[PDB]
């Protein structure tokens, strides 16, 4: 994924999720995209209530993009692979 | 930790 200063444009399915999280922009840095994804998971309460580094996304639009039913915030590979598929580098 | 705290760590890394 691109560096800190590099700007990206999220593909429609991802942009839609960032919009739910309150994103107004169309062009982001990777860190900004990550901020809104965290907001989204928090708002929809997709994290496991007891072990909160686990996210359950199996029946959510985010799970469709990630292509997994759950992931660990400490094993973020699925997230970065999703971003590679869904971010246009500007 | 809380999810907020875990994600904040992840955000700071990326």
């Amino acid at each position: 994924l691109p560096g800190e200063g590099t700007q990206v444009h999220p593909r429609a399915p991802l942009l839609q999720i960032l919009k739910v999280a309150g994103a107004q922009e169309e062009v982001f840095t990777v860190k900004e995209v990550m901020h809104y994804l965290g907001q989204y998971i928090m708002m929809k309460q997709l994290y496991d209530k007891q072990r909160q580094h686990i996210v359950h996304c199996h029946d959510d639009p985010l799970g469709e993009l990630l292509e997994v039913g759950s992931f660990s915030v400490k094993n973020p590979s699925p997230l970065y692979e999703m971003l590679k598929r869904n971010l246009v580098i500007l | 930790l809380t999810f907020x705290e875990y994600w904040a760590q992840x955000l700071s890394a990326a």
